[PDB]
């Protein structure tokens, strides 16, 4: 079990939390704001898996302040994660590769 | 905000039959429309989620339709239990907002009433009142008249009248008139009658009853 | 079960205040709103505000004057809704619902009527109502019983504690002089009474006395 299939994984955990804290924090920001869309826990979530992977749609986003900062944070943990994830995968094709290599 | 607009206010509609209720977002709000239901004195019911879906322990009867701007609210076979006040309200965007509301009412058939009249209590009596009560019960049409004549002769003081919202176990209507008098005012007379002009009968409906 | 539970009735002066209350039990969450809704005699439903328990965290409709408050309480699960100084327009039903972050009202207090005036409580006067010797009855007899005097509204008219509901027609309040007064109606067969006990329950929470009275012959 080495150090980068570890922190894929631990990041692939913790990226789910954020997103889950990330629909919640984005409600409790959001209502009160008038015109406000992000309201609704369900598709707060779908929101906040759609900032995660970043392919904003657009149909929902913050408003608020606060909920920008929700914002934020949620697209850098994702973006964290995906990219923590492509490294394991090179740090996998490049001892394997080493391997083919006879070292 | 989002403006809910629920017109007509009011839906008259044969039993049996389908009936619609309209809802008018101020903007496209997609789905997120909920109907409530709610009869005389009782809170508002949820009856539709989410413009469609349907909601447990409510009558198949019940369905809605709609997205963007424009909702539905239909009944299939109205019937006396349906008689009440319909709510729509929006989830789409702060704040939350209610329509104005849109009365069901049903048109059956024509009902003369059941009038009644009542002496006075004696606990009542006891204390230096009198107060002889008479109940036009299940009639329909709502519209009808009550005459008060004591000793023959026609009353007008005292009379305080209460009409009830259309009936949900029949779809009809009642009223109650109410008279009164100190015991002093209603020692010195005789017979009170309670007439009754209604729309099925040319003939006004009385009930009498004399003090000894 | 009754999942919110509110407090029938709260009478009010002018220039003071009052809390509401609205006790919740069942399957409670963290993603739970509750709601205030109100709604003056005749007229639709308005939106006041909405707290999350959970967080604590409320918010107002902004396009009314803004007379309300809320507050929560978790552990005895109850909301409060603090009111401030009322006029005769802050009166009437204040409902409190329950949300699960979905946006609709699943679950619905009974409400609780609210009046604002100087007139002091008063409870009822249940008085009986049955028909004369001259009244020729048939296949139904009609009974019934007359509360009045009372202040302010509501109350809550049954008939045989419940155990007696089709046939029943309860006539809305008048308003003479600071008291209201109303009339309940009760038919059964002619030939189960009085045979058969027949009694009109009058609750009456805005003094908390809820009182019976048995309908039998006359003389
Ligand atoms: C991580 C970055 C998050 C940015 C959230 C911005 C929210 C704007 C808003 O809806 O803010 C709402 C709020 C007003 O209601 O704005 C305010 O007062 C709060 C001020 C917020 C941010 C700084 C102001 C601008 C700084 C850039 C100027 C640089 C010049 C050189
Ligand atoms: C990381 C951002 C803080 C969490 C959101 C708080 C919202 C408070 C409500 O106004
Ligand atoms: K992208
Ligand atoms: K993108
Ligand atoms: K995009
Ligand atoms: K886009
Ligand atoms: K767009
Ligand atoms: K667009
Ligand atoms: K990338």
């Amino acid at each position: 079990s080495a150090l980068h299939w570890r922190a894929a994984g631990a990041a692939t955990v913790l990226l789910v939390i954020v997103l889950l804290a990330g629909s919640y924090l984005a409600v409790l920001a959001e209502r009160g704001a008038p015109g406000a869309q992000l309201i609704t826990y369900p598709r707060a979530l779908w929101w906040s898996v759609a900032t995660a992977t970043t392919v904003g749609y657009g149909d929902l986003y913050p408003v608020t302040l606060w909920g920008r900062c929700v914002a934020v944070v949620v697209m850098v943990a994702g973006i964290t994660s995906f990219g923590l994830v492509t490294a394991a995968l090179a740090t996998w094709f490049v001892g394997r590769e080493q391997e083919r290599r006879g070292a | 905000d989002i403006l809910l607009t629920q017109s007509p206010a009011i839906l008259s509609v044969s039993p049996g039959e389908r009936v619609s209720f309209s809802c008018r977002a101020s903007q496209s709000i997609g789905t997120d429309i909920h109907w409530y239901q709610q009869r005389t004195n009782g809170s508002p019911r949820l009856l539709i989620k989410y413009a469609s879906e349907s909601i447990s322990g409510i009558p198949s009867r019940f369905s809605g339709s709609g997205s963007g701007t424009d909702f539905t609210l239909s009944i299939n076979s109205v019937e006396s239990e349906d008689i009440a006040n319909y709510y729509c309200q929006q989830s789409n965007r702060w704040p939350f907002t209610f329509g104005s509301g849109t009365k069901l009412e049903i048109k059956r058939a024509d009902a003369a009433p059941t009038v009644s009249i009542f002496p006075p209590s004696s606990e009542q009596l006891t204390s230096g009142g009198a107060s002889v009560v008479c109940f036009l019960n299940n009639f329909y049409p709502k519209d009808i008249n009550v005459k008060w004549k004591i000793d023959g002769s026609e009353r007008q003081n005292g009379v305080l009248n209460s009409w009830t919202d259309q009936d949900s176990k029949d779809s009809t209507y009642s009223m109650s008139s109410t008279l009164t008098l100190t015991k002093d005012e209603y020692e010195r007379h005789n017979s009170y009658t309670c007439e009754a002009t209604h729309k099925t009968s040319t003939s006004p409906i009385v009930k009498s009853f004399n003090r000894n | 079960q009754v999942q919110l539970q509110q407090p029938g009735a709260e009478l009010v002066k002018p220039g003071a205040s009052v809390k509401l209350s609205c006790k919740a039990s069942g399957y409670t969450f963290t993603s739970d709103w509750i709601h205030w809704v109100k709604q003056r005699p005749g007229h639709g439903l308005e939106w006041i505000g909405e707290i999350i328990p959970s967080y604590g965290r409320a918010n107002y409709n902004e396009k009314i004057q803004k007379k309300a408050t809320l507050t929560a309480d978790k552990s005895s699960s109850t909301a409060f809704m603090q009111l401030s100084s009322l006029t005769s327009e802050d009166s009437a039903v204040y409902y409190c619902a329950r949300e699960r972050g979905d946006g609709y009202f699943a679950v619905w207090g009974a409400g609780t009527t609210v009046t604002v005036s100087s007139a002091k409580t008063t409870p009822p006067s249940v008085y009986p109502l049955a028909p004369g010797s001259a009244a020729q009855t048939n296949s139904m007899v009609t009974l019934g019983c007359l509360v009045k005097g009372y202040f302010p509204e509501p109350v809550t008219v049954t008939w045989n504690s419940g155990s007696l509901s089709s046939g029943v027609h309860t006539f809305p309040a008048v308003l003479q002089s600071d008291l209201y007064t109303l009339s309940s109606s009760v038919t059964v067969p002619s030939s189960s009474w009085p045979s058969e006990t027949v009694t009109c329950n009058v609750a009456h929470p805005a003094s908390s006395t809820k009182v019976d009275k048995k309908i039998v012959p006359r003389d």
